[PDB]
């Protein structure tokens, strides 16, 4: 579970992302596609060239969903209800890929927020993304 | 990968008893029941709405035959699994866009089906041998992804 | 995430297992140690040979916890609380290993339930063991 | 895995900028903080009660230097990680009894630490190269398990 400390750390760290949310999401995706090519199997319909409108756009959707999550961290199953439905019934992304994007999201944050990415915050963020991932996969079966 | 001589012998021995058509359909069907998100690749296959529907689906049965046929053929080449499945690997990536994680799931379901079908004869040593085999086929099938 | 159908299925299957639960527990561990040798790393204090009384004993305990879980399949986190502590803070089993034993428990059940281990029951058992695994690792951090 | 010539060059270039002792203590500290179950091997290491304590612990830094020290050295033989690490493999299995999953967790913590340390220099293609390396080293370390 996310502790109160986790919740403060995530709000602090992600609050700092602020208006870069889009850019960071896009970068996290690009990192994932390049580091973990099997993930590209879910986006055969995307221009996956560096800087594509599609990736930059999906980056923002992902980041905004995260901002949503952070905003309602105490009630994530409800805040992500439509999205978990979307992943469960339509997209059907195998759960293992959530760990791949989550890791690339951490790497992204680490690269952009040198001051904010402390060991304790790194830990909280990792638990946070893991918890979001759990919500997003909670309705798969 | 890297089966011992005796593991090779256990695989060969059990596989002599396997009805590849029957087992392929059973395993592919269970994949879609136990991990329903895997149905995402089988939109055209018709009725997948219930377990009995998935298991009795002729298109699932048909594909099951082919899939486990290819598996069976690869058992003749346990030392060269990458080369054996390179063409199918390229297929699954470039044309079918199948997450190789699916190969691992099928492998594990196939292990459950062998255990279910053969009972005590599917001993822990025979299971170990099959676990190496399915991990190797999954790896061989994932190898040409890019 | 365990539906009433899943609970019914689990109870039916584990009921059939009945007094064999203990024997099957040991068999599942044996299967795990041979199929996934890395798991042997947690038992440097056990003799892991076939037929080992230590494995038999540990197997009985494992089986009993599952029986206890089945009996409290509506209220699992508390039933397994002491086990969560033990694993989280003393044993410290990497969470990846719970999937390996769960798979081996499944294989063991498959090998002993010709009639019961239908696709639907297979699905439910798999979910149930994932749930048990989740509860056992929920205190890790 | 297999690194392109360009990828090997990128790994090497970045690593020449690394304070191995500093990064080693940071990575191993971070592993013990982010995945506390990894502390199981270190009941004798002293104070691990807090992130600061773990990060401040001299025995953790001390082992950190040695673990990343061996990692650093292995980067000279990207063409034979298996061989390069075979003997640490046997040791970690036969005596240390370290679950190889620990190598994967450390590998990913290391990537985050490189990202934190180098910031924008740690580009997506540089990371992609390093993921091949950490997976390669982890695989190599797990290969002699039995
Ligand atoms: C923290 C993890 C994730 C979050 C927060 C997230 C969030 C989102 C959002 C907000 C959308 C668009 C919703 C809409 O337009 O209605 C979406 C769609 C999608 N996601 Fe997820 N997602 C996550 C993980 C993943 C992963 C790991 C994959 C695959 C590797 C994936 C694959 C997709 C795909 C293929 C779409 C549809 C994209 C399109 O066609 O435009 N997602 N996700
Ligand atoms: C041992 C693992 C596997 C092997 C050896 C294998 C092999 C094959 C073979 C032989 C075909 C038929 C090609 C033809 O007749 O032209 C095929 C098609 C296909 N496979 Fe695989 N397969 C495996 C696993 C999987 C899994 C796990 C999935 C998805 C969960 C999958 C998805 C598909 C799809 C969507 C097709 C095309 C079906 C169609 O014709 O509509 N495969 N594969
Ligand atoms: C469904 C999954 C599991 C259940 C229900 C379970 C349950 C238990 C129980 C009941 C005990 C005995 C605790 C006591 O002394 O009262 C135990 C101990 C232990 N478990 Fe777990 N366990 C599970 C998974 C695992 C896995 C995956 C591993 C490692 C791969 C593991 C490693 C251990 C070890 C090393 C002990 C101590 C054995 C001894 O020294 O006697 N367990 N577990
Ligand atoms: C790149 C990854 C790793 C490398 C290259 C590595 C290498 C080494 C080396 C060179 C030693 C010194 C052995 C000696 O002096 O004979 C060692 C010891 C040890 N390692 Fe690893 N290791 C790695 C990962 C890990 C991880 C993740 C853990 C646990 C979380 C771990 C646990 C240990 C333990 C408990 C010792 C014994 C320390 C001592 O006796 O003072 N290792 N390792």
């Amino acid at each position: 579970v996310l502790s109160p400390a986790d919740k403060t750390n995530v709000k602090a760290a992600w609050g700092k992302v602020g208006a870069h949310a889009g850019e960071y999401g896009a970068e996290a995706l690009e990192r994932m596609f390049l580091s973990f090519p099997t993930t590209k199997t879910y986006f055969p319909h995307f221009d996956l060239s560096h800087g594509s409108a599609q990736v930059k756009g999906h980056g923002k959707k992902v980041a905004d969903a995260l901002t949503n999550a952070v905003a309602h961290v105490d009630d994530m199953p409800n805040a992500l209800s439509a999205l978990s439905d979307l992943h469960a019934h339509k997209l059907r992304v195998d759960p293992v890929n959530f760990k791949l994007l989550s890791h690339c999201l951490l790497v992204t944050l680490a690269a952009h927020l040198p001051a904010e990415f402390t060991p304790a915050v790194h830990a909280s963020l990792d638990k946070f993304l893991a918890s979001v991932s759990t919500v997003l996969t909670s309705k798969y079966r | 990968v890297h089966l011992t001589p005796e593991e090779k012998s256990a695989v060969t021995a059990l596989w002599g008893k396997v009805n590849v058509d029957e087992v392929g359909g059973e395993a592919l069907g269970r994949l879609l029941v136990v991990y329903p998100w895997t149905q995402r690749f089988f939109e055209s296959f018709g009725d997948l709405s219930t377990p009995d529907a998935v298991m009795g689906n002729p298109k699932v049965k048909a594909l099951g035959k082919k899939v486990l046929g290819a598996f069976s053929d690869g058992l003749a080449h346990l030392d060269n699994l990458k080369g054996t499945f390179a063409t199918l690997s390229e297929l699954h990536c470039d044309k079918l866009h199948v997450d190789p994680e699916n190969f691992r799931l099928l492998g594990n379901v196939l292990v459950c089906v062998l255990a279910h079908h053969f009972g005590k004869e599917f001993t822990p040593p025979v299971q170990a041998a099959y676990q190496k085999v399915v991990a190797g086929v999954a790896n061989a099938l994932a190898h040409k992804y890019h």
